[PDB]
């Protein structure tokens, strides 16, 4: 004999950039707990999702510039039956401002370099972000950049500007972003004007999608008579050695004969002629075995070899 | 029958049968809310089991779930290798410094 | 009190009271042969608990074992978080793929 009561005190609070905490409490009017109740979270906007939880709170990572809406059920299930209560809902209203007041085309890029300034950590991670102002963007308005990785948040201090002195690009030589990180990069571009309201913009980036991979290093090609000998070095990244995909391009400068090998090893040797001149380039990308598929590096500086 | 190249072929398998596996839209499987993956082997491979006990044992699908089962017993192997060799105090404390050091540097907190 | 500050502190204290804990040579505690630490949290804190019941919680020795206690509670919370939420298959596979990628990266 059970009629399911919905949870109460359902809250949604912003806990950081693109990050909310859903909170609710079990209905105290629900018949004395002799059976284990669970809950079903449904996210209505801006991106639809639904899942279950054993507890009474849940963190949701989501953009906020479009507002946010969620609902939570009480669920009771065995095998004979499943019971679901009515929905307890809560929403965060969309930010005040006109649509054309927001920035346009937010593009961010992370890069890994070597950290000699700090013996505390291995490798730096830089952040370069660009955007457009907007058609309905006022002439007096200003923008502010913020990012978040994990539990750390920083505001930009290196702004590039346009004609009207309103911010259009950002630069972080140093970040809290982990070079082998596997969490989202929440980026926030806020606004302000004494003569209007500005709609902010936020975006979630995956590191594997924005991390510009550095080229293979020390690319050398030697001609030992009838064969070519090529070697390079696993680029400036925090990723080890058994985790890199390489493409090596051998171009016959004479007739244009072409050979490209996608490999993981750090050296390569093939046949050619004693007759022709060749130029060799190498290209790097983190293997699909350590992370999800990402960007390739630029080809190495063309090393023309032979004659 | 090795191990270090199982994952390479196993991950590649998951990249294909994804559309087949995610066809079940009612199924809810435990997913950790944190990114410290190795702390959650028991839940990950229990999820793999539930996902196996609800999947059409097809052709190139049935192999994936043995490769996952094989990976488990490599992990099950490493698990018992954590505490069956008693060594001298303090090699234990040496290990502990590394442990707390990793949690400090690597882990997200 | 914040976990990051707790570890930074606990590490320092651990190095100070080295010789003190070194004592009992009859004592034999399991020590892993690999550095996949996150598999051995149960083994490690079993080894921790076989010191607190043998060493003297006198000076700042007591602060060490209390910090390790709090670190254990943090880790226990992380394990509890392993299966609190049950999600769609597509999200599970994302984690499994991300899981297998870490093993490869860290080996």
């Amino acid at each position: 004999k059970i009629s399911l009561l919905p949870p109460v005190n359902f809250t949604i609070k912003v806990t950081g950039l693109a990050q909310v905490l859903l909170q609710w409490k079990p209905n105290p009017d629900q018949e004395q707990r002799n059976v284990n109740l669970e809950y079903q979270v449904k996210i209505n906007a801006p991106k639809e999702d639904d899942y279950e939880t054993r507890i009474t709170e849940s963190k949701c990572v989501t953009i906020l510039h479009k507002g946010f809406s969620a609902s939570v059920r009480t669920i009771l299930q065995n095998d004979h039956s499943l019971l679901a209560s009515s929905w307890a809902s809560a929403e965060l209203h969309a930010p005040p401002g006109s649509p054309g007041t927001s920035i346009v085309n937010l593009t961010c890029t992370t890069n890994t370099t070597e950290d000699n300034y700090s013996r505390l950590r291995s490798y730096q991670v830089s952040l370069h972000c660009t955007w457009l102002v907007g058609t309905d963007a006022p002439e007096d308005t200003q923008y502010f950049l913020y990012y978040r990785y994990g539990s750390w948040t920083e505001e930009c201090q290196e702004y590039s500007k346009d004609t009207l002195g309103r911010n259009i690009a950002c630069w972080f030589p140093r970040t809290f972003i982990l070079s082998k990180g596997r969490d989202w990069l929440a980026v926030l571009v806020n606004g302000s004007s004494k003569h209007s309201a500005i709609r902010p913009f936020d975006q979630l980036f995956a590191l594997h999608a924005i991390d510009q991979i550095n080229p293979p290093l020390n690319v050398t090609a030697e001609i030992e008579g009838t064969r070519l000998s090529i070697q390079w070095e696993k680029p400036v990244s925090a990723f080890p050695i058994h985790c890199f995909d390489y493409e090596v391009k051998i171009h016959n400068t004479r007739n244009g004969y072409l050979q490209i090998e996608k490999l993981m090893t750090n050296a390569f040797i093939s046949i050619i002629d004693d007759l022709s001149k060749y130029d060799v380039q190498v290209r790097a990308a983190v293997s699909s075995m350590c992370r999800e598929a990402g960007l390739w590096s630029e080809w190495s500086q063309p090393i023309y070899v032979g004659n | 029958i090795p191990t270090s190249a199982l994952v390479k072929e196993t991950l590649a398998l998951l990249s294909t049968h994804r559309t087949l596996l995610i066809a079940n839209e009612t199924l809810r499987i435990p997913v950790p809310v944190h990114k410290n993956h190795q702390l959650c082997t028991e839940e990950i491979f229990q999820g793999i089991g539930t996902l196996e006990s609800q999947t059409v044992q097809g052709g190139t699908v049935e192999r994936l779930f043995k490769n996952l089962s094989l990976i488990k017993k490599y992990i099950d192997g490493q698990k018992k290798k954590c505490g069956e060799e008693r060594r001298r105090v303090n090699q234990f404390l040496d290990y502990l410094q590394e442990f707390l050091g990793v949690m400090n540097t690597e882990w997200i907190i």
